[PDB]
């Protein structure tokens, strides 16, 4: 079971945000959850196997969810977006069931065998004979919800700003600046907008010893982040190339990072 | 809409136990099907509990859910460093397709060992310098607790402008990482004798310095 969100990482205010989820390893109800930065998880809506949709009441007038079983995909649409709609959007599989029950030590009149079928009573004999201790209630509904599987999520930023692809610079220590047994190299992913960027090393073949730091936001509105890789002094002949992908601008950059020869 | 009230934050000691409450009404939490989720920044939400008490697949035994009327409780025993996270309860209301989440709880795990920051300061690259700009990058890692203050210096004096420092964020080893950026012109870079990144953590300061004329 894997869920994969796809769509734009950048949209302008007043525009319609349109997202897609790709399901694999299954055909179960699918829902959308989001989390804006600084805020709680927030329900958006879902569509089940039968194709019925349900929405967060406070957002319903702005939402639309459809599905296509052939392509095995579910769509989400959010109208008239503002900065409040900047968030990570998660595609999910959800459990949704509605079991009719009686609230306490109340049992269905159905189960009593007489009075036929109506709602609920505290005791079959008492409410059958009409004893003073009899208590009746209507049938109540118990609604079951939970999320099974989560997608990794798609970051969406609502902004009128144009995209700016990053400038990628090599990071290497000054000469003489501590030949510890381990060397540290890196890439400065400079001055981009919006988030996110993906950084790998050696086309993703190198994962061990990699440390990618969260971005800083300059007052200019442009993000910068750094990723560094540690290298033992014993190591030789290895190349280190950081691969920087920026979906908003559809750019991928490969920067070879050399230690200074000094 | 509707609100499932959680404490904004809670704390428990290592190896011990902690509880997180989720208070709602009879129309949500009272439905008797509460779920719980764990949120670690930079990671997707993870389902812990559903149907009040049922653990999701892969969830350790030390996570247990319960409910008494319109208040559910998540209980975590044998606390570990990696349990530090945000926790959200949830419940349907008036419909199985109308999910309501709680206000969220941040869990701290006390009694972990203090770890000083490891500091790495990078000079501007030749490439950047050719465009008349210079960014110094101070990378800060492996510190606990997750709070540092950064001071930049030039020739021993405090730099008071063009510094940007990230918040601390948690690493895969439950320690913290952060970074600080000093934005200069290429002329600034070459003119000063030295630049320093000073990182203070629990009253102890770690300083790395670079010298432009000797950086090559």
């Amino acid at each position: 079971v894997q869920l994969r969100e796809s769509g734009p990482s950048l949209v302008q205010p007043s525009q319609t945000l349109s997202l897609t989820c790709t399901a694999s390893g299954f055909s179960k109800a699918v829902g959308w959850v989001r989390q804006a930065p600084g805020k709680a998880l927030e329900w958006l809506g879902s569509i089940d196997t039968g194709g019925s949709t349900g929405y967060n009441p406070g957002l319903k007038s702005r939402l639309s969810i459809t599905k296509d079983n052939s392509k095995s995909q579910v769509s989400l649409s959010v109208s008239s977006v503002t900065t409040e709609d900047s968030a990570t959007y998660y595609c999910t599989t959800v459990h949704q069931e509605t079991r009719k029950t009686c609230s306490d030590g109340y049992i269905a009149v159905d189960s009593c065998g007489r009075g036929q079928s109506d709602g609920c009573v505290n005791d079959c004999n008492s409410c059958y004979y009409g004893w003073r201790n009899c208590r009746r209630q209507p049938a109540i509904h118990s609604y079951e919800f939970h999320v099974d599987a989560w997608g990794r999520g798609l970051l969406v930023t609502v902004s009128s700003a144009s995209t700016t692809a990053p400038k990628v610079y090599p990071l290497s220590s000054c000469c003489g600046d501590k030949s510890s047994s381990t060397v540290t190299l890196g890439c400065l992913v400079s001055s981009y907008m919006p988030e996110p960027v993906t950084v790998t090393w050696n086309s993703g073949a190198l994962k061990s010893g990699v440390h990618t730091f969260p971005a800083v936001l300059q007052s200019s509105g442009l993000y910068s982040l750094s990723s560094m890789v540690t290298v033992p002094g014993s190591t030789s002949g290895q190349t280190f190339t950081c691969n920087v992908a920026h979906p908003a601008s559809s750019t991928k950059v490969d920067k070879a990072v050399e230690p200074k020869s000094c | 809409q509707a609100v499932l009230n959680q404490p904004s934050s809670v704390s428990g000691s290592l190896g011990q136990r902690v509880s997180i409450t989720c208070s709602g009404s009879s129309s949500n939490v009272g439905n008797g099907y509460v779920s719980w989720y764990q949120l670690i920044p930079g990671s997707a939400p993870r389902t812990l509990i559903y149907g009040d008490t049922s653990r999701a697949s892969g969830v350790p035994d030390r996570f247990s859910g319960s409910r008494s009327g319109n208040t559910a409780t998540l209980t975590i025993s044998s606390l570990q460093a990696e349990d530090e996270a945000d926790y959200f309860c949830a419940s349907a209301e008036d419909s199985s397709s109308n999910a309501v989440f709680g206000s969220g709880t941040t869990l701290t795990v006390l009694g972990q060992p203090k770890s000083p920051p490891s500091v790495t300061l990078f000079p501007p690259s030749t490439e950047e310098l050719n465009g008349n700009k210079a960014t110094l990058v101070c990378l800060i890692s492996d510190f606990y607790p997750g709070s540092v203050t950064v001071v930049w210096k030039a020739d021993g004096s405090t730099i008071t402008r063009n510094v940007e420092t990230t918040r601390a964020s948690k690493q895969s080893n439950s320690k913290y990482a952060a970074s600080s950026y000093l934005s200069l012109t290429s002329s600034d870079w070459k003119s000063k004798g030295s630049y320093s990144c000073e990182v203070t953590h629990e009253g102890s300061t770690v300083t790395k310095t670079v010298k432009p004329s000797e950086c090559s």
